[PDB]
């Protein structure tokens, strides 16, 4: 099978900057190759095939350029709705093979997080468990911290967090932390507090509540 | 236009065999093949193999012993089959139609189905409000959810008012808890004043469980 | 390496 090396892994550019994906074939396949767009959830749309081949309701800002081993994807003034992974496919060869993909991430100005707190409903108590939620909601960049505290109680390894992929509109990240007890943890103790970290605060933003 | 739907996502006990239906429409089967490719962790996008106008098939070496294509033209269905699964089939499976009868350029895709292998039972969720309040507001912006707790396997789908409202949203990628079984958190900001007037609901739907909530949030 | 959650590289 030809193998096919797509890089770098990860590439991070701000809007309206020019930008290129490489594929390189493991030996020549002519100009066959067509390339792919895939979003958060979604499945590979068609951008280019054969090489530089224009392809019905693909952006201008998509072209394609290459021949033998060495290939390239440009998009000449990159918009935040690109950002997705791309993938090469070699059909010179059978069996038809793809690369294994290259991330397009965008830059943008630091934004810092709105912070909420959740309390766990009534109707999550009747079953025993405890759900706290705190929610991050449309920061820059990714890197934050969430540090949870029950009644001056440090707590630690009993939470977990969700991501994002960043946002299509304004590139953003939302991230989610639950914390979980029991009902009867819960119910033993008052103050429940999220303390956020992030570049885009001065300080530690701290969203809590008391049960009851 | 021209369309691939296949069906639902679904477990698959190790050792047993992988089923999926692709319907097509926007044109006939008998004038395109359809091909099936996968995308794993462990080995990324992966074509599997095709069924041709006439019915002739052709499989990647690996599964040519595993791998079984056939299809309803009058039906405009066309039936993958996969045998003994290991874990590390879980992948998400997709069937494809090229831009011409004969080729391999993708122009159209199924939504795929997300296969996962594992011996463990279906689970369907549980859904929690997360109730908007003063904790959970700012500038007039109030941030209310749902809570999609204890499910197996992946994926659920949320939406928010039957479709409707879209703004806003954010639905958390799925956690895998210790316990196995998955969990997330689907959100939405909203205007505070609108918390009297309007209603905001979750639609979960967990196809593999036949688990279908409306999840009704207010204010506490 | 491709997530099954996001269907996107990690």
């Amino acid at each position: 099978d030809i193998l096919l090396t797509q890089s770098p892994v990860i590439l991070s550019v701000s809007p309206g900057e020019r930008v290129s994906f490489s594929c390189r074939a493991s030996q020549s396949i002519g100009t066959n190759i067509h390339w792919y767009q895939q979003r958060t959830n979604g499945s590979p749309r068609l951008l280019i095939k054969y090489a530089s081949e224009s392809i019905s309701g693909i952006p201008s800002r998509f072209s394609g350029s290459g021949s033998g081993t060495d290939f390239t994807l440009s998009i000449n003034s990159v918009e935040s709705e690109d950002i997705a992974d791309y993938y090469c496919q070699q059909n010179n060869n059978w069996p038809t093979t793809f690369g294994a993909g290259t991330k397009l991430e965008l830059k943008r100005t630091v934004a810092a997080p709105s912070v909420f707190i959740f309390p766990p409903s009534d109707e999550q108590l009747k079953s025993g468990t405890a759900s706290v939620v705190c929610l991050l909601n449309n920061f820059y960049p990714r890197e934050a911290k969430v540090q949870w505290k029950v009644d001056n109680a440090l707590q630690s390894g009993n939470s977990q967090e969700s991501v994002t992929e960043q946002d299509s509109k304004d590139s953003t990240y939302s991230l989610s932390s639950t914390l979980t007890l029991s009902k009867a943890d819960y119910e033993k103790h008052k103050v429940y507090a999220c303390e956020v970290t992030h570049q885009g605060l001065s300080s530690p933003v701290t969203k809590s509540f008391n049960r009851g | 236009q021209v369309q691939l739907k296949q069906s639902g996502p679904g477990l698959v006990q190790p050792s047993q065999s992988l089923s999926i239906t692709c319907t097509v429409s926007g044109f006939s089967l008998t004038n395109y093949g359809v091909h099936w490719v996968r995308q794993s962790p462990g080995k990324g996008l992966e074509w599997l193999g095709v069924i041709w106008s006439g019915g002739n098939t052709d499989y990647n070496t690996p599964f040519t012993s595993r791998l079984s294509i056939n299809k309803d033209n009058s039906k405009s269905q066309v039936f993958f089959k996969m045998n003994s699964l290991q874990s590390n089939d879980t992948a998400i499976y997709y069937c494809a139609r090229a831009l011409t009868y004969y080729d391999y350029e993708f122009a159209y895709w199924g939504q795929g189905t997300l296969v996962t292998v594992s011996a463990a039972s279906t689970k369907g969720p549980s859904v929690f409000p997360l109730a908007p309040s003063s904790k959970s507001t700012s500038g007039g912006t109030a941030a209310l959810g749902c809570l999609v707790k204890d499910y197996f396997p992946e994926p659920v789908t949320v939406s928010w008012n039957s479709g409707a409202l879209t703004s806003g949203v954010h639905t958390f990628p799925a956690v895998l808890q210790s316990s196995g079984l998955y969990s997330l958190s689907s959100v939405v900001t909203v205007p505070s004043s609108s918390l009297g007037t309007q209603t905001y609901i979750c639609n979960v739907n967990h196809k593999p469980s036949n688990t279908k909530v409306d999840k009704r949030v207010e204010p506490k | 390496q491709f997530d099954l959650s996001t269907r996107r590289l990690k």
